[PDB]
Order: structure tokens, then C-alpha cells, then sequence
RNA sequence: AUAGGAUAGCGCAUUCGGUCGAAUUCUUCUCUGCGGGAUUCCUUUGUAAUUGCACAAGGUGAAAUUUUGGGCAACAGCAGGUCUGUGAUGCUCCUCAAUGUUCUGGGCGACACGCGCACUACAAUGUCAGUGAGAACAAGAAAAACGAUCGAACCUACUUGAUCAAAAGAGUGGGGAAACCCCGGAAUCACAUAGACCCACUUGGGACCGAGGAUUGCAAUUAUUGGUCGCGCAACGAGGAAUGUCUCGUAGGCGCAGCUCAUCAAACUGUGCCGAUUACGUCCCU
């Protein structure tokens, strides 16, 4: 086995209590800034859905969270209404992903 | 902006690690052009073959024989 | 009547060495045959190291033992089975007489 | 990497010399005739003398072949 | 009484073996495993069968009833196993049932687009060996 | 869910003294209190007979007194016994489900019950080891 | 009766070119249903440019220890992918593909003894198209609220018009200004 | 056009329709007839062990003896361990590698006691779980309905 | 359809491995002991040839270059490992309070620390809760013992437990293994599931710890192993210098079996499933 030349016991022991913590944080990291979407619908919040939403070209739930900051569960919520009352149309649908657009004229 | 060369031939795989091709290309321009019918010698990343084009960009340098 | 025959050995050529005699001298004795089935080929396998005391590198040994067997089914009474089967096999199969019902 | 060793090269000149009447221009005409004219536990080296045999045949119309000698 | 048309025919992807029944019928009809071809999911599994149909055409199936059982390998391989035994039923059953014109422009047809939709692909899976976690990755080598 | 915020909504919710985040999920929000998980925070729920689907900030002043009674005494509320996290107490022998501060302090009498004893288990306790027989080289280490 | 295909039986590829001169023979416009095809692209040394584009695309999309092998699933992100495309440049997906993929690699590059500006051949153009635009969107997507399909769209119809909000081109741009500088 | 019948075509059975849109239909009706007995202990037991959280379908038993059901008509004479691999999950065992687990017999055991009370199932002769004449037509009728667009 | 798009059908309409129904016919799938088949075989106004040995592209083809993957592998050595495999062994050591051999208990696991190799992660190309379709290699029970030549050990299926959690516990039947398990319902995967979450150390991540209960064993304390509810405020948000393996059904991912095994896989040995990026080179580093 590589014993390490003229190392102690007291040099050994001095070792390892000196060996907690300290070398760490390899990575930068760059922390950002938190996201205040709000959970349910504000009276103007829920005003502009029903009117800014529409007669947007492409309509989808993580860009109307981005527009009226608001979570992207209740986003797609309100999108789902606005297809049962035909003001936008869905164009590509699966169980993760939802595309909706405007309707023409 | 860049003028599209058509390689004529390969030359050989060219410096250490053979991931430079050294080729002889000629410039693809309209009949009369001075660059009409002219031929330069060429190095060229990635994978190569005869009849392959690439948009030089760039037709006065000429790459060392090698 | 049917009497079933069930042949089985390590050796391959000895495995049908048998069963071609089993199946000739039944056709002498004119006994209807259901045809020789080929069962499926099992092989043993024993994977051990090639070392005897862990040293160097990590190699190993595949060891195989294939099993042949044929089944005969013969609608033949017992003594004229016994005839067929009473001849001089090679070492190393083994012939089983089965009655199905 | 396709070399005929020096296995394959040996016995298919002997083919040759011995059955030159035989032979022909074409491979599985010719690797018939080495079947029965050979001993080999190997079909893959029946298989390349077969193929180097029809080689020498199509050197031997073009001129004389070094190692061949047809009495 | 009228004569039985029908053949069969299989697809050999990986280890799934598909075996496809096409016989004449009054109304065409293609199921796979008892599962009609509209109901096959995903989408994109669901078209490289359709593709046995429509490289050819769907005037070609007309009269015929194919009942494809496919056992073996997982949903992909699946799938091209038994879009093959279709594609290749409809050959066999020209074949059989009509001229060598006609199967031979629907023979170059279907090799035009995919030469596996005929010709089984040969890839299988290497053994693992070892010495090694699978057939060519080595165990990790520590120098110190 | 398009139901309008309420002018009652809290982002901060107060239940068994901790604080609730308002804007979770009430069966996700009740687990922010010591001694409930998501699996008794879906009974907690049902047994409220309060909707999954709300916020936890909408939460009324009632609501939150029937959710605390169900947290405080399941048992009492038709919770089987096995559903708790002290089926037979090894000092008064009844079973019941700590909750709140009740989690910690009882985690302070299991550990000064087992080092009076000096049993095995609470000297590891005493020393910061690993009680459930683990190999401490090469682990901690923080 | 035979129809010629349409991908996700949406999107013709009658009419689909490059308006490159070169990469005319490096990107596959073959009409196809669905991007997943299995084929032995990688016998020979140049089969991969006969792949279809799309395919091409799926395979960049299966990256990384959670997304090998999962081409079912990346055909479905690029169903999504091209539907969000059409929304934003109101013309064919499998265009905007096309024109992102001749746009998308920088065509000098540096190499090397001392460094100097090479050529970069066809081939190594739209391999590296196809590399940088997966990778800008899957860097894109990590921890964002976007979606993958959305995050892969906005960067194909960037790259597509040139602009320097597209990760490939913005690489693009830097591979060629270092290539210039050491001629 | 979408629920016509494709030509020289009546009718519809089971693996006709979607799996899915047949068993939220069964499950429907379920539901609506109430004749069907639901365990208490559905309303907190979870489906299996492998599942680390509890259903979150209200109706999740209703879906549950629908899947059932269909599953018998496809395997009759099906028994509890066989309906255990069909509705088994890989389980997540924390730092160690993750294993598959069939379900919980005890929940497919109450499933097909409601099965059998209703009528639609009878314990077949020698062993197993198989389908009633009245099974076998609900089963078909309900995919008819489906097929229609019915949907309850 | 509670909003309901796209996707084959245009002489006899489909289903029904419990309808455990009969009859007839056959070998398309499956089983396999010997065979066949592929070799530079065929063609370039190709390279080379100035004889040749060959090579490169394409063709034929299931397969196109050691067909693919392994096994075997010369001669010279190493003071490499093993005297902890053997009733392989020379010399030497102990040899009746033994360095033999049994039995009891403990230890091999002990933790300021350093290193190799794995496992699980850091999340939305996701986590949960449902539903669908779906592999392959394999393993299964006992004596010159014990009971009346079989019968019990071994593996399972079905039912029950169940007039109410899991894990259990029981009863019946089958399997000496292509016969039962088994139509082998593996997990990646899929779902237009109109499901929940919505960017936060958070429903990510499960380390750590508490209480109940069951099972294996002669014995569970230093938790043997499952299952239930709690803890989760334990780090971890992608990892410095460095560094491993790999060319196509491959890497990576995903499970399954065998093996150790009374009980216990983060191991190895195989197995199949989903399945790419890049290169078709070079001698710059080793
Ligand atoms: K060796
Ligand atoms: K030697
Ligand atoms: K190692
Ligand atoms: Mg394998
Ligand atoms: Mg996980
Ligand atoms: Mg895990
Ligand atoms: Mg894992
Ligand atoms: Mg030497
Ligand atoms: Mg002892
Ligand atoms: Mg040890
Ligand atoms: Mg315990
Ligand atoms: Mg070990
Ligand atoms: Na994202
Ligand atoms: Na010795
Ligand atoms: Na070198």
C-alpha cells in the first residue's frame, strides 16, 4: 500500500479534523428571481383573458401564464373554457400539451 | 457574400488527427465571369467527397499543399 | 393401445442413433408411428470463474450441457413394443417406456 | 481483407492441374465439381478454392499461369 | 358454392413474429391482434401500418379480410412485424389469385418506399459478454 | 377551477400553530403540519368533506376548525387504527396521532426514555450515530 | 388510389427546397408519414443525408440519459413543434424546417501548428444545424415554464429568418467572426 | 358521418371501440344504476402497495371494476394474481433500483365480488373468473353504445 | 360526447382461447439432427496491373467482406496471484489449560477522515392517479433418513381471507418442467386521460429518525426482510482541476431470470425491450 512517507499519527489526526467542510461549491450556480404567478382568476385578470386572450395567433397555457402572471393551471383552465364558448379554437391537443388558436373573423 | 466552390477532387487527409481534408474545388460562376472555370486548393472540416459543395466565402486564400 | 418412447442423452449423434433403430424396427413390424418429435434443446449452463484465488483479471468460464430427446408414440401392445425395443443401445441413452391413456 | 491463404491457393492450383477439362468459367458449376473431387472438413475453404480455381481458369485463357503446368 | 381464397404470410422484426391471414371477404377488414387499425395507438404506430395500405393503395385491399396475430418483442417492433405480413399478404395473395403484372408493379411499389416492408431486417441483439455491463461497453478502469 | 379570488383569501394560513401556505392545494397544504402526510391529508379532507380541488387560503374560519378537530383526534372521526403514527404509546398504551409540536416534543421523550435505560439504541442517539444497524464509515461525513 | 404521404398527414412536401445551393444534396425532402423510421442510416458514411429532415430532427430530441432512446416521444414533440410554427409564420412547417437547418451552421470555422480558418463541408453543415438547434431549445426548456415543443418552435422560426435570437445562429455568428479573424 | 356505420357494417363488440371511452362508459354506468356495492375501504386504501399515494379519482373503484370487467372478457377464467399483473406498477424503493410489483389481489378480489352481485360474472368451472350470457352481452351493447356516440 | 379534430374499408356484416362444444384438413408461425447458403461471386472504359497479389464503389442477395459475436490460441518469460479449493505438496511451527476439534459470546459491520466502483437524484423531453398494448433467457421437490413401491419438502395457479387496509395466514389443484406456472399481461412506452400539480428545494429528492404489526430462523439487540402511518425545514438546482467506456440493434435507457440464498442484491452472469449523436479518419497524446 502507497504509506505516505514520515506522515504521523498527530500528522494523520490533524489531518482529518482539519477535512470537515470548507472545499466545496464547484459550480456558479446564478440564482434567479422568484416567479409571483397568482393561483386564482382577479376580476381584471379574468377580463383580460376573455378579451386580451383572444385575437392572439398563437394561444397556449404557458404563454397566456406569461402575459396575465398567473399559474399555468389555472391559465389552461380558462383556455378550456374559451373553447366551450368557441372564441378560440384548438389546433393540436394531447394530455400534456394543448395549442389553441384564434378564430377567423 | 459567399461563392458556392464544387470539389473537384480530395487530396488527402491533412495534419495530425486527419480531421482536415485538403480538396481542389472549383468556383462555380457564370460562363464570361473572371471567376469562371478557376480552381483553388482548399482545407475543409468535417466530412467531404467528391462532387460535394461548399460556399467559400472567401476565394483569394489558397491552403498550403500538403 | 398407445405406447409412448422417450429417448434422451447428452450425445447428440447417439440420441438418434437410436431412435432411427426405434423407428426401422418398428417399420419392420409394421406398427403405425406418430413421427419422432424433436423436443426443444435444453442446455446446463455453469458460468465460473477461471481463477482459483481472485487475482488478476476478472475471467470467466461458460460452461454447456446440451440435452437431445425424441418422443415415439406407437399404437403397439406391450410385447411387440418390447420387441422393438430389445436390442443393444450405446452407452449413454436411455429409452423410456410410457402408456398413455 | 479477402487473401486466399496459402491453404486455399495450393489446393486450387491442384484442381486445376488435375481436373483443367472440367472446369469452367463460372463459380457454382465449378464449386460443384470440387465437391466431389476434394476432401475438406470445411465447406467455407471448398467455397474459396471453388472461387480461386475459376480465377486461375480466367487467367489461364488469357496466357500461361506460373505454378500451372498442363502436360 | 364458391372456392376459399386466402393465404398467409409472417414479419420477422426482432424477436415479434407477426402471421397475417388475408382471405377474400365481402367488406374489407384489417385487425391486429382483434384490434382494428383506426383504434391502434400511438398515431405514429398507427401509420407505418396504414403504410402497408396506401403505398399501393386502398383499392388493392378491397375484398379482402386480413387477421394479423402478432406475439414477440415490444409495441415497436410490433408494428413493423405486422405492417410487413400485410404488406407482404397482399403480394402473396396477388400472387396466387392474379397475373405476374400486376404483383410485380406492386412489388416494385413497395420496395420503392421501404425495402423493409418485404424483406425482414436482419438486426438482432448482440449477446452480452463478460467483463462487460452489455455487449460493448467495458467495466470502468481505475489507474490509481 | 374560474372561481374569483374571495376578499377573505390568505396567503398565510394559521392551523395547530404553523404557518399554511394559502396558495397550495388544501390536501397539499395540510401537510405543511407536522405529523400529516399527503395520505392523511386526503383523509383529513374527505373527512371534512371539503372539495380537493380548492386553495387553502379560501379556507373559511369553520373550515379550518373541523379539518384541526380531524387532525387533533382522527380516531374519533371513524380513521382506522392502523392509519396512525402511534398505534400503541410504550408509556400510556393508547394510540393517538401527534401532530404539531406534539411530533417533536414526543421525539425528545422516545430519546431521553431510551438513553435513561442506556439501552444500545440511545447511546447512539447520544453519540449522533446510526441506529438501524448501517455502516457509518464512508457515510455522514456532511 | 396511392396517395403521396404528408407528415402527420398535415404538412405536403410538394414544393419543399432549399434555397441553398449547397446542402441541395445533404437534406432529404423524401415525403414520409411520420418521422419514425427504422433504417441502418449509419452503414455507410454518407446514408445519413438520404434521412428525412424530420427524422433527422426526432433523433437530435433524444438526448441526455432521460430522452435516449424515446423516439415515440419526440415524434409527438414535433407534431406540437409544427403545428406552433405554422401559428407563427402562417406558411409550411416543413419549410421554415428546411430554410432553419440551411441557415442554422456557420460555414468557416477554425481549426489547429497554428490556428486558421477552414471550410466547412455539407455534410458537417446540416449535422451541426440540426445539433445546435435541439441543443439551444433543450437549454431553453430546462427550468422554464415553456414547453419543449414550444421552446423548439420559437427557435426553428428564428433560425429560419436569420435572427440572433435563435441559438444557432447566434453560435453561428461567433464560429465565423473567430474564423475571420484567424485567416 | 364519424358514428356511421362504415358500409355492409352493423353493429360493434368489444376491442371494436376505444378501451378507454368503453370502460369511463361502464364506469358511468355503474354509477347511475347504484346497484353496484363499493367497499368502505376503497374510500382510503390504496389500489396496490407498489402506488405510493392513494387514487385520485373519486370513482376510481367504479373505473376500476369497469377494467375489470373488460379484462375477464378478454382472459376468461382469469384469476386474482392474473388481474394483479395487469393492473401492477414498477414502485420507487428510494436510493435502490426500482422494481415492478403486481397489484393488490385484495382490491381485484372486491372487485369481482361487485362483478359477481350484479350478475355479470360467474367463478367458472375449475378455477378462475369468467364472464355471464348477460356479461357478454353488456359488454358488447355498452361498446355499441360508445360506438354510436352515445356516451350515456 | 359536457368543445369532439385527424386517421383504412364502400356471392356472403362482425365478434365469442369458458361455448372449457363437435368434425375435417393442413404445416403459413413454433420445435430440430443433419444439410444448403457467401466467395471478392458479378460489373466499372474506377485505383492498381505494366505478371500478379489485391483494393474502392455498385449489383445479386436474408446476409457483401475474418458475414456478426464469442471460444481456442504459439515460443519465451514474470521470483505476478494462489501453501484461505482439495486426501495438491517439501521444509519448518504448535501438538492434550493445543496453532488440532467442538461449544457459548463477541468480532469481521466498529468512525474526526482519504480513495476505487455502484445506486438515487437534482425535475415539466417531469412527478403523481388512472387506462391500454405488450418480451426473452431461465429455475422449480430428498438419502441405506422418517412415516404407510408412494408421500413431504421445491415452484407455483385458483379460491378464501373479505359481513371491509397492506403484508399476511389458510384450503384445493397442477408441475420432474415445450405438459403446471403460461395465451409467460416486465418496465422503458402509449393515451384526444378534454385528470391534479405550474418553476418552487415545490406534489422534485427520499437520506435520517418514531410508533404499530407480520414473516424467515435454534437465535433478529448492532433496526434480517417486507408492509402501515408519520419525519422530510438531509444534502442535492447539473458538479473545479481531472478522468472511464464506446462505431449499429451499438451507446444510453428499461426491466426480467439465474447465482450467492432458511431470510437478505445498490453485485455479478445472462436475457430481451425502446433505441440514437458522431467518424468511416489519424499518428498530435498513450
Ligand atoms: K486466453
Ligand atoms: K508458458
Ligand atoms: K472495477
Ligand atoms: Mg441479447
Ligand atoms: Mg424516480
Ligand atoms: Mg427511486
Ligand atoms: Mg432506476
Ligand atoms: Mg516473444
Ligand atoms: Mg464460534
Ligand atoms: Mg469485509
Ligand atoms: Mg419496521
Ligand atoms: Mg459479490
Ligand atoms: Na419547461
Ligand atoms: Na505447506
Ligand atoms: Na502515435
Amino acid at each position: 500500500p502507497p504509506k505516505a512517507g514520515q506522515t504521523k499519527k498527530a500528522k494523520m489526526e490533524a489531518a482529518n479534523k482539519g477535512a470537515k467542510k470548507t472545499t466545496k461549491k464547484w459550480s456558479k450556480g446564478q440564482s434567479r428571481e422568484a416567479l409571483q404567478n397568482a393561483v386564482m382568476f382577479d376580476k381584471e385578470t379574468y377580463d383580460k383573458l376573455r378579451s386580451e386572450v383572444p385575437k392572439y395567433k398563437l394561444i397556449t397555457p404557458s404563454i397566456i401564464s406569461d402575459r396575465l402572471k398567473i399559474a399555468v393551471s389555472i391559465a389552461a383552465a380558462g383556455l378550456k373554457q374559451l373553447c366551450r364558448e368557441k372564441l378560440i379554437r384548438l389546433v393540436s391537443c394531447s394530455s400534456k400539451t394543448r395549442v389553441y388558436t384564434r378564430i377567423v373573423q | 457574400q459567399a461563392q458556392v466552390g464544387l470539389i473537384i477532387k480530395v487530396l488527402g487527409r491533412t495534419g495530425s488527427r486527419g480531421n482536415v481534408t485538403q480538396v481542389r474545388v472549383r468556383l462555380m460562376a457564370e460562363a464570361g465571369s473572371p471567376d469562371y472555370n478557376r480552381t483553388i486548393v482548399r482545407n475543409v472540416k468535417g466530412p467531404c467527397k467528391e462532387n460535394d459543395m461548399l460556399s467559400l466565402m472567401e476565394t483569394e486564400r489558397e491552403a498550403r499543399r500538403l | 393401445q398407445t405406447v409412448r418412447l422417450t429417448i434422451t442423452s447428452r450425445n447428440a449423434k447417439a440420441v438418434e442413433s437410436v431412435t432411427s433403430q426405434l423407428l426401422t424396427r418398428a417399420r419392420d413390424e409394421k406398427v403405425t408411428i406418430h413421427g419422432p418429435v424433436r423436443l426443444p434443446t435444453r442446455t446446463l449452463k455453469i458460468t465460473t470463474r477461471k481463477t482459483p484465488c481472485g487475482n488478476g483479471t476478472n475471467t470467466w468460464d461458460t460452461f454447456e450441457l446440451k440435452i437431445y430427446k425424441r418422443i415415439i408414440d406407437l399404437h403397439a401392445p406391450t410385447e411387440q413394443v418390447k420387441k422393438i425395443t430389445s436390442f443393444t443401445m450405446e452407452s449413454g441413452v436411455d429409452v423410456s417406456i410410457t402408456i398413455l391413456d | 481483407g479477402k487473401i486466399r491463404t496459402k491453404t486455399v491457393k495450393r489446393a486450387s492450383r491442384q484442381v486445376v492441374e488435375k481436373y483443367y477439362s472440367k472446369l469452367n468459367f463460372d463459380f457454382y458449376q465449378n464449386k460443384r465439381v470440387i465437391m466431389d473431387v476434394t476432401i475438406a472438413e470445411s465447406k467455407k475453404l471448398k467455397n474459396k478454392i471453388a472461387g480461386y480455381t475459376t480465377h486461375i481458369m480466367k487467367r489461364l485463357a488469357r496466357g500461361p499461369v506460373r505454378g500451372i503446368s498442363l502436360k | 358454392s364458391y372456392a376459399l381464397k386466402q393465404v398467409q404470410t409472417f414479419g420477422k422484426k426482432k424477436t415479434a413474429i407477426a402471421v397475417a391471414t388475408v382471405t377474400k371477404a365481402a367488406q374489407c377488414n384489417i385487425k391486429v391482434n382483434g384490434v382494428p387499425l383506426q383504434q391502434i395507438l400511438p398515431d405514429t404506430l398507427r401509420a407505418k401500418i396504414m403504410e402497408a395500405i396506401t403505398v399501393v393503395g386502398s383499392k388493392y385491399y378491397s375484398r379482402l379480410r386480413i387477421d394479423v396475430a402478432v406475439h414477440g418483442g415490444g409495441q415497436v417492433s410490433q408494428a413493423y412485424a405486422a405492417r410487413q405480413a400485410i404488406a407482404k399478404g397482399l403480394i402473396a395473395f396477388f400472387q396466387k389469385y392474379h397475373n405476374e403484372v400486376e404483383k410485380a408493379a406492386l412489388k416494385d411499389k413497395f420496395l420503392a418506399y421501404d425495402k423493409f416492408l418485404l424483406i425482414a431486417d436482419p438486426r438482432r441483439c448482440e449477446p452480452k459478454k463478460w467483463g462487460r455491463h452489455s455487449a460493448r461497453t467495458r467495466f470502468t478502469k481505475s489507474y490509481r | 377551477s374560474l372561481t374569483l379570488i374571495p376578499d377573505h383569501f390568505q396567503h398565510i394560513v394559521r392551523l395547530l400553530n404553523t404557518n399554511v401556505e394559502g396558495k397550495r392545494k388544501v390536501p397539499f397544504a395540510l401537510r405543511m403540519v407536522k405529523g400529516v402526510g399527503i395520505r392523511f391529508a386526503y383523509l383529513v379532507c374527505k373527512k371534512a368533506g371539503i372539495d380537493v380541488e380548492r386553495r387553502a387560503g379560501t379556507l373559511t374560519a369553520e373550515e379550518l376548525e373541523k379539518i384541526a378537530e380531524i387532525i387533533a383526534d382522527p380516531a374519533k372521526f371513524k380513521i382506522p387504527d392502523w392509519f396512525l403514527n402511534r398505534q400503541r404509546d410504550p408509556k400510556t398504551g393508547k394510540t393517538e396521532h401527534l401532530s404539531s409540536s406534539m411530533v417533536d416534543t414526543r421525539l425528545r421523550d422516545d430519546l431521553e426514555r431510551l438513553k435513561k435505560m442506556r439501552a444500545h439504541r440511545g447511546v447512539r442517539h447520544a453519540y449522533g450515530l446510526r441506529v438501524r444497524g448501517q455502516h457509518t464509515c464512508t457515510s455522514g461525513r456532511h | 388510389s396511392s396517395k403521396t404521404p404528408k407528415l402527420f398527414n398535415k404538412w405536403s412536401f410538394e414544393g419543399l427546397e432549399t434555397s441553398e445551393l449547397a446542402l441541395r444534396d445533404h437534406i432529404s425532402t423524401t415525403a414520409a408519414y411520420v418521422p419514425h423510421t427504422s433504417g441502418r442510416w449509419q452503414k455507410r458514411r454518407f446514408y445519413k443525408a438520404r434521412m428525412p429532415i424530420v427524422e433527422r430532427l426526432a433523433n437530435g430530441l433524444m438526448f441526455k440519459g432521460r430522452g435516449n432512446g424515446r423516439k415515440l416521444q419526440a415524434a409527438r414533440l414535433l407534431k406540437h413543434t409544427l403545428e406552433i410554427i405554422h401559428l407563427l409564420t402562417d406558411e409550411n412547417p416543413l419549410q421554415v424546417v428546411v430554410d432553419a437547418v440551411s441557415k442554422g451552421a456557420p460555414r468557416e470555422d477554425s481549426t489547429r501548428v497554428r490556428r486558421q480558418a477552414v471550410d466547412v463541408s455539407p455534410m458537417r453543415r446540416v449535422n451541426e444545424a440540426i445539433y445546435q438547434m435541439c441543443k439551444g431549445a433543450r437549454e431553453a426548456a430546462f427550468r422554464n415554464l415553456k414547453s419543449m415543443p414550444e421552446c423548439l418552435a420559437d427557435e426553428i422560426v428564428n433560425a429560419s429568418k436569420g435572427s440572433s435570437n435563435s441559438y444557432a445562429i447566434k453560435k453561428k455568428d461567433e464560429v465565423e467572426r473567430v474564423a475571420k479573424a484567424n485567416r | 358521418n364519424k358514428i356511421h356505420r362504415i358500409g355492409k357494417r352493423k353493429g360493434a363488440t368489444l376491442k371494436d371501440v376505444s378501451a378507454w371511452r368503453w370502460i369511463k362508459t361502464a364506469a358511468r354506468h355503474f354509477k347511475q344504476e347504484g346497484k353496484i356495492f363499493v367497499p368502505n375501504c376503497t374510500e382510503i386504501m390504496k389500489s396496490s402497495h407498489g402506488r405510493e399515494r392513494a387514487p385520485q379519482n373519486p370513482d376510481w373503484y367504479y373505473i376500476r371494476c369497469a377494467a375489470v370487467l373488460r379484462a375477464i372478457y378478454l382472459r376468461p377464467g382469469v384469476g386474482y394474481g392474473g388481474l394483479s399483473k395487469r393492473f401492477g406498477n414498477k414502485k420507487n424503493y428510494g436510493s435502490r433500483p426500482e422494481h415492478t410489483v403486481t397489484s393488490s389481489t385484495g382490491p381485484l378480489h372486491w372487485a369481482c365480488k361487485s362483478l359477481t352481485k350484479l350478475g355479470l360474472v360467474e367463478p367458472g368451472a375449475q378455477s378462475g373468473q369468467r364472464l355471464t350470457r348477460k356479461g357478454h352481452k353488456f359488454a358488447d351493447s355498452l361498446a355499441f353504445q360508445v360506438q354510436i356516440r352515445k356516451f350515456g
